[PDB]
């Protein structure tokens, strides 16, 4: 999972 | 310019994210945003212009931020959906199972249902707990757009998601997307904002  | 929940605007004439919600706290006009956007005081612009300062955020950890803006913005309780618009109306949390949408400036709106609560992202900068994950698609640039129901319940704004080389997670099943955001209410009393809703 990454921001954004 | 009209601050509208979904639309872009800049930080520090670089990165883009998207508008969650229009907000007050006491005669100050902002939105409500993802932290990871901007820092304290990073300029916010819509179409050229200037618009406001981050005012306060907190990422990692929690990934929320407000920026209060200059008394000529129009705030309205809407969330772009193409052409049209979606009114907030308040701020119930809902359940998982529970049908939900999303509004940002990459992929537009989006809906899906919430799949989890409580979760933690483990970005590279930090952990952030206590998102809620929900399988609508989301992309770069969505970050801080407006997550809601559409009986206009306000859910929150865009957290992250299991991005592909695509830069978004629209080509995988539902199944597969893990888009998360945090939840609008602590944000809410944390700043001691009320949220604009018709």
């Amino acid at each position: 999972a990454a921001p954004f | 310019a009209n601050i509208v929940g979904g639309i872009e605007y800049s930080i520090n004439n670089a990165s883009l994210c998207s508008v969650g919600f229009s907000v007050t706290r006491g005669a100050t006009k902002g939105f409500v945003t993802a932290g990871h956007c901007g820092t304290v005081n990073a300029t916010a612009r819509i179409g050229g212009a200037v618009v406001g300062t981050f005012a306060a955020r907190v990422f990692p950890g929690n990934d929320r931020a407000w920026v209060s803006l200059t008394s000529a913005q129009t705030l309205l309780p809407r969330v772009a959906n193409g052409s049209s618009f979606v009114t907030v109306r308040g701020s119930t949390e809902a359940a998982v199972g529970a049908a939900v949408c999303r509004s940002g400036r990459t992929t537009g709106y989006q809906c899906g249902t919430i799949t989890a609560k409580n979760v933690t992202a483990n970005y590279a900068e930090g952990a952030v707990r206590g998102l809620t994950q929900g399988n609508a698609c989301a992309g770069r640039g969505d970050s801080g757009g407006s997550w809601i129901t559409s009986a206009g319940q306000a859910q929150g704004v865009m957290s992250g998601l299991n991005v592909q080389s695509n830069g978004n997670n629209c080509g995988i099943p539902a199944s597969q997307r893990s888009s998360l955001f945090e939840r609008l209410q602590p944000i809410l009393s944390q700043y001691g904002l009320s949220l604009v809703t018709g």
